[PDB]
């Protein structure tokens, strides 16, 4: 059926593998949920990816290859990619990233995401480990089980969505709306990791994750970002820290870098940047 | 026909609408899929359908959530040849369960959906069926709803100095009267005919002008002028009857309650429209 010649991991449903189709000899990645062990049948995070990257398709978004049902259980084949951009920092080559690649690696996600909005999708997991790299210099957005095509205009979403390091502020502070701006954050979050070499703001909690954000950027204020008092999880209680000049975190980043950082992780999400406005930055001409 | 939306910061406003309109060419609808089925009746369609706006009224399920589950047993129907009427309940609460997983936070358990078939639907017999929903329709299970198009709709004619598109900011009740026509229509299997947002375009000029449709849609008259005079007859039933109020659901913020899906006696206004 599938040589299923290793397992890389597990995942948002079931465990994970590379392989090879017999009749092709083609290398795939195969997402293996056991029905037997679904209450629920096929469960929502696989309708979800599945049904989006039916029609989701763009040089810097997965391919989705086939979906087999086989026996009690589903397979969805996807493209195999050599590794995602977590397993690449974490190794020798790829310890310190050249300027170069952080930027070619950024516009290319800023690609994606803006494709993804543009289709009314908002993915809501964008971290190093969701970015597919190939030998070629191509990055790729992958997982889109936690994804969701939004309406026109949009309404209440699942309340809690992200990875805490890479989740934005109007999501901590509970906002009743949040948009492709959520995106827009996870972006911010990942430029400066891949300026770096590890995370912006690797909070223990939820407090702890607003926290370190306010003493990077200051505590928002009505000034700053109009309606924060007003938001459910916000507290007259939090400290009133002063915005860190960017300088000091990313030194070896260019200005015209760090000017596009600084638009991406704005507190506001009615202010922050689009993906499209960043794609026109300066910081990406030549 | 030219972008009814505004100059988005987020996208090109032109290209947005081209991905929507392209859409409507993908999912494709048949007013005559049950010629396929040539014992069953279009009445067991309408049952079919106005139970699960019932079933979704009782679960407090989103409007979206029912018209998705229309949409996939419409064009389930039309990939399958001689269903025999008695499975007409299991194909439709499947439809419905993958539309629940998909649209809802907190979907009902597939229990539930077993429960209000009062023992035709076992919980396997769902399980098995939403595969065969979801395979005969190639996992393409995100078409623009009659709903969508309608809220699409309301936001344009209703936006804000600051162009914003993506936050709602329409009323509840011009919203919720125009759905009541348009869930009237969709019992109809000769609504299949018009493009999904042609048919809301349509119960918006009914509840409106030219002049509004227009705006909000960017169709000229000669686009809708065929579904508006086959809709005639539903908005005057619904004229007649008189529109539904805006209801309260218990745990539903009151600002989100028209997004809730509604029930009334359909079948017998239906009955009255098709009649004329």
């Amino acid at each position: 059926m599938f040589q299923k010649v290793e397992k890389i991991g597990e995942g948002t449903y079931g465990v994970v593998y590379k392989a090879k189709n017999r009749e092709t000899g083609q290398l795939v990645a195969l997402k293996k949920i056991r029905l037997d062990l679904e209450m629920e049948g096929v469960p929502s995070t696989a309708i979800r990816e599945i049904s989006l990257l039916k029609e989701l398709k763009h040089p810097n978004i997965v391919r989705l290859l086939d979906v087999v049902h086989n026996e009690r259980k589903l397979y969805l084949v996807f493209e195999f990619l050599s590794q995602d951009l977590k397993k690449y920092m974490d190794s020798t080559p790829g310890s310190e990233l050249p300027l170069h690649l952080i930027k070619s690696y950024l516009f290319q996600l800023l690609q994606g995401v803006s494709f993804c909005h543009s289709h009314r999708v908002i993915h809501r997991d964008l971290k190093p480990q969701n970015l597919l790299i190939n030998e070629l210099g191509a990055i790729k957005l992958a997982d889109f089980g936690l994804a969701r095509a939004f309406g026109v205009p949009l309404r209440t979403y699942t309340h809690e969505v992200v990875t805490l390091w890479y989740r934005a502020p109007e999501i901590l502070l509970g906002s009743k709306f949040y948009t492709t701006a959520v995106d827009i954050w996870s972006i911010g979050c990942i430029f400066a990791e891949m300026v770096t070499r590890k995370a912006l703001f690797p909070g223990d909690s939820e407090i702890d994750q607003l926290f370190r954000i306010f003493r990077m950027l200051g505590t928002p204020s009505e000034d700053t970002w109009p309606g924060v008092t007003q938001l459910p999880d916000y507290k007259g209680s939090f400290p009133k820290w002063t915005r860190k000049g960017l300088e000091e975190i990313v030194p070896n980043l260019e200005p015209e870098g760090r000017d596009l950082l600084m638009q991406l992780l704005q507190y506001d999400p009615s202010q922050r940047i689009t993906a499209k406005t960043a794609l026109a930055h300066p910081y990406f001409s030549s | 026909r030219g972008s009814p939306l505004p100059v988005l910061s987020w996208a090109n406003r032109e290209e947005v609408w081209k991905i929507m309109l392209n859409k409507e060419k993908t999912y494709l609808r048949d007013q005559h899929f049950l010629e396929q089925h040539p014992l069953l009746q279009p009445k067991m369609r309408a049952i079919l359908l106005d139970w699960l706006m019932e079933v979704c009224e009782v679960y407090k399920l989103h409007r979206e959530t029912f018209y998705l589950a229309q949409d996939f047993f419409d064009r389930y129907m039309a990939t399958q040849e001689n269903v025999v009427k008695t499975l007409l309940q299991l194909i439709g609460i499947s439809s419905l369960f993958i539309a629940a997983k998909l649209e809802e936070i907190y979907p009902p358990k597939l229990h539930q959906f077993a429960y209000v078939t009062d023992g035709a639907c076992s919980g396997d017999e769902i399980l098995t069926m939403e595969l065969m929903i979801m395979k005969a329709l190639k996992w393409r299970l995100s078409p623009l709803t009659i709903v969508s198009w309608l809220n699409v709709y309301m936001q344009v004619a209703y936006l804000n100095d600051l162009h914003e598109v993506l936050l709602p900011q329409y009323p509840q009740q011009i919203f919720i009267q125009i759905a009541e026509l348009l869930d009237l229509c969709v019992l109809d299997v000769d609504c299949l005919e018009f493009p999904y947002g042609i048919l809301a375009a349509s119960a918006l000029y009914h509840f409106s002008s030219s002049e509004l449709m227009q705006k909000v849609s960017g169709y000229q008259w000669c686009d809708i002028e065929n579904c508006v005079k086959w809709m005639v007859p539903f908005a005057m039933v619904i004229r007649e009857t008189g529109s539904s109020k805006l209801k309260h659901f218990r745990g539903v913020a009151d600002e989100d309650a028209h997004n809730i899906q509604t029930h009334r006696d359909s079948l017998d206004l239906l009955d009255k429209a098709r009649a004329k």
